[PDB]
RNA sequence: GCAAGGCUAAAACUCAAAGGAAUUGACGGGGGCCCGCACAAGCGGCGGAGCAUGUGGAUUAAUUCGAUGCAACGCGAAGAACCUUACCUGGGUUUGACAUGCACAGGACGCGUCUAGAGAUAGGCGUUCCCUUGUGGCCUGUGUGCAGGUGGUGCAUGGCUGUCGUCAGCUCGUGUCGUGAGAUGUUGGGUUAAGUCCCGCAACGAGCGCAACCCUUGUCUCAUGUUGCCAGCACGUAAUGGUGGGGACUCGUGAGAGACUGCCGGGGUCAACUCGGAGGAAGGUGGGGAUGACGUCAAGUCAUCAUGCCCCUUAUGUCCAGGGCUUCACACAUGCUACAAUGGCCGGUACAAAGGGCUGCGAUGCCGCGAGGUUAAGCGAAUCCUUAAAAGCCGGUCUCAGUUCGGAUCGGGGUCUGCAACUCGACCCCGUGAAGUCGGAGUCGCUAGUAAUCGCAGAUCAGCAACGCUGCGGUGAAUACGUUCC
């Protein structure tokens, strides 16, 4: 409740925009068609481990891009599930679609992928300073991780008292504006509620 | 806001006049900018995010 | 307002720009508006002929 | 401030009269920024004192500043379970500043009807020795001199 | 023992502690050093009047809910006539306004008419497509899982935010000292805006903070020339760069240069650094913005949203019409307009920036005193409209008066938006012409393009914003001795 969005902060001029278009008259009905767009696309595949959606729109012709760790899932049974997917789509906007699952390369060093698998342990029980450590080392063994930072704040672990601890490893310049800090965010629902988990993850100044 | 009141602004009421506009996002009914149909608050979470093409912290 | 709620002293600002260029007047030639209407471009930049 | 002194800014001389005076003058008149109306108002009291007196206005002027200048102010302090106060002598250019508030402050409330005459009846009373202006130097230097006890 | 009293000296009962050293903090009407519109020096206000807005209280059928020292009170609300709306009265409905699961049946739906305040209900029509041949879509009706809840708990929470405070601190790894909590580093001497840096030292290193990278304003170079500019020619309508044209100037927008104590003099352990010069548009962080460490206040929000538990399910759900959120013996808070001559009124006239515009801006013309009405060129816009900036300058008049100041209140008549202007809209015209003559104790902001003052624009928006908020430009000061006091 302090510190500003990492991500928003350095937009337009290191991290880049997630939806990429032109509309003079016709923004508001973009708008409202994304965000249909992305609750659909985050309702389901939970399991899938989606890291970050990106939308493109080219003159009456939808191009959705998806990252994701494991595309085999969201393809489905050798090309159904993401038929399916593809048809739901069709379905809300009306405009063809071209779907497009890339790749993850590394769900290790990505924040908002960290930062799920983190959660899901949360809610599987894991003891959350556990978790934190194995994942803070599973990143810090990346190839190009010069810092991290995660924290856990909420119940942790069926306590009366909401807390919050956080670890770090590296050096995260959270000030710097030269910096290339991912940003990660995830909400872990336990059974006393829900638990937010942030990750900072600095993969040096620039190119 | 209450579902109900959403579906009543979505649809179309008698007397025209009574028509407004709410969130398209959460349904909140004040403070809601023409140009994307968002409150305040949604607008600056999508706006941090990246997911409002343009839109940018302002330095002057 | 950047709180939720009652605190008003507190705001952020956001733009929104938009950059015009290339108003040029290339001849009206069949075989160059075959090349003009063939390209296409990113959808990041909005392009109109008049 | 507690960092020292700090810079004061410079003036230019009035293109009508050669003077620094008498652009003090126009700032010490300057309200709500309307310094062509200030200007205005003290070049139309320096020509009704040329007018009624013959003399250089920007000489009475000088004579009227002479006579209401002070030499000791008054600073107030709290030593134990009293507060009384000391004489301290004044700096040059805050004489001249305060003499030029004291000139602009009692004509404004003069029992006449323009600003321009006021201050011009100021300005004339003042260098003949006869206005509130000096009266306020004449208290100002009594209460100084009532009280050279606390010299400390 | 003269006395005061001294000496020997219990118990009941009662408590679960009472204590000694030392540690980390906090605090002191302890000490040293340093800083901040903190004071001082100035300028302008608020507290007094009228009105606007918010709040307490009171009232009411309801005056929905939240915010409550700084850090609540022109706050959530960037727009309460219906709608919004969450409240009241009454009229309805109750697998529901909205989603799916399980069991039947076959049109759903749309159009129009009546009744009704409306919700809804009935008169009658268009129709069951898809092969309701079966799967499909859809829908009713029956139900049944449910949906729904601005219902509770911010002291169960996420997220988001304020605040101390843009204050300069807060920590860690190894090493060392101590039985231990811990300490050291982070202390000492200088220096800085800075835990900024230098010199020493049982410490050596590191991290988040500081600074820097980002935006904007200030100078120049190169690229560029339309819808922008007009120097040199023609053209000069009409002078409206209007036209041909030009790459000169500005400007527009791209890439660069430039400011680093870089150079010089003096000081300083020759170090950090400091004082003063040169050259430069700019000189020591050039001005401004964005940026809020570890944490504190069980700070704020379950009414953005999400959410664990609790609660309602012919109602605490949902629909509608009127009303309320706009009350008013009072009190507080933030503002606007004034109390006038540095002014009011009248006439003429000059100089901006930043933004908005197709359900839109309306140039021109005609009508109207005016708000406005009508026609309609151009314009999704450096080309059209917005566009007349106002203070300013010149002239005339008023002549110190509760006024030719002030513009509340009230009477009459209108314009527009809207289904609708009573409660409860803005604006215009005629009349009316209140308090108020500078404001007690007290209290606030501001150190320069600042304060003070003058206009303009935007968001929300049918209308309500020329008293709020967020911005833009115009004119443009006075002071700072200094750290005794708060
Ligand atoms: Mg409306
Ligand atoms: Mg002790
Ligand atoms: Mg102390
Ligand atoms: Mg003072
Ligand atoms: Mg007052
Ligand atoms: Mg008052
Ligand atoms: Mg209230
Ligand atoms: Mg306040
Ligand atoms: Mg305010
Ligand atoms: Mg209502
Ligand atoms: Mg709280
Ligand atoms: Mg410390
Ligand atoms: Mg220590
Ligand atoms: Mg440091
Ligand atoms: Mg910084
Ligand atoms: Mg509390
Ligand atoms: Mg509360
Ligand atoms: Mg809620
Ligand atoms: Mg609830
Ligand atoms: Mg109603
Ligand atoms: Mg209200
Ligand atoms: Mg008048
Ligand atoms: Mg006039
Ligand atoms: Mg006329
Ligand atoms: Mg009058
Ligand atoms: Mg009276
Ligand atoms: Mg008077
Ligand atoms: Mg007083
Ligand atoms: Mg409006
Ligand atoms: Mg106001
Ligand atoms: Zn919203």
């Amino acid at each position: 409740g302090q510190k500003i969005n990492p991500h928003g902060f350095r937009l337009g001029i290191t991290t880049d925009w997630k939806s990429r278009w032109y509309a003079d008259k016709q923004y508001a009905e973009y708008v409202k068609e994304d965000v249909a767009i992305r609750r659909l696309l985050s309702s389901g595949l939970e399991r899938a481990g989606i890291a970050d959606v990106e939308i493109e729109r080219t003159r009456d012709r939808v191009r959705v891009d998806i990252h994701t760790a494991r595309p085999g899932i969201v393809i489905g049974r050798r090309g159904t599930e993401a038929d399916r997917i593809r048809a739901d789509l069709e379905k809300l906007t009306g405009k063809q679609v071209q779907l497009n699952i890339l790749e993850v390369k590394n769900p290790e060093s990505q924040a908002q992928l960290v930062a799920q698998g983190v959660a899901e342990q949360l809610s599987n029980r894991v003891a959350f300073r556990r978790a934190m450590r194995k994942a803070i080392q599973s990143a810090m063994r990346q190839p190009n991780v010069k810092g991290i930072r995660v924290q856990c704040s909420g119940r942790l672990g069926g306590a009366e008292m909401s807390r919050s601890e956080f670890y770090r490893e590296g050096r995260v310049p959270l000030h710097t504006l030269r910096a290339d800090i991912d940003y990660g965010l995830y909400e872990a629902k336990t059974t006393f509620g829900r638990i937010g988990v942030k990750v900072w993850i600095y993969k040096g100044d620039i190119v | 806001a209450k579902k109900a009141l959403v579906n009543k602004a979505a649809g179309k009421p008698r007397f025209a006049v009574r028509a407004y506009t709410r969130c398209s996002k959460c349904g909140r009914p004040r403070a809601v900018y023409r140009k994307f149909g968002l409150c305040r608050i949604c607008l600056r979470e999508m706006a941090h995010a990246g997911e409002l093409p343009g839109v940018q912290k302002s330095s002057w | 307002i950047r709180s939720p709620h009652k605190y008003k002293d507190s705001r952020e600002h956001f733009e929104m720009r938009t950059h015009k260029r290339l108003i040029d007047i290339i001849d009206p030639t069949p075989k160059t508006v075959d090349a003009l209407m063939r390209i296409d471009l990113p959808a990041s930049v909005d392009v109109n002929i008049q | 401030p507690r960092k020292g002194p700090a810079p004061k800014r410079p003036l230019v001389n009035d293109p009508v009269y050669g003077s620094q005076l008498v652009t003090q003058l126009v700032n010490k008149v300057l309200l709500k920024g309307k310094k062509s109306l200030a200007e205005r108002i003290v070049y139309g009291a320096l020509e009704q004192a040329r007018d009624k007196t013959g003399t250089d206005p920007v000489i009475t002027l000088k004579r009227a500043l002479d006579n209401v200048k002070p030499a000791l102010e008054v600073r107030s302090r709290r030593v134990g379970g009293a507060t009384y106060q000391v004489p301290v002598e004044v700096r040059p250019d805050r004489s001249t500043t305060l003499a030029l508030r004291w000139l602009v402050g009692y004509s404004r409330q003069r029992r006449e009807k323009t600003m321009i005459e006021r201050l011009a009846n100021e300005i004339l009373d003042a260098s003949n020795g006869l206005g509130a202006s000096v009266k306020r130097r004449e208290d100002t230097h009594k209460m100084a001199e009532a009280n050279r006890a606390f010299a400390h």
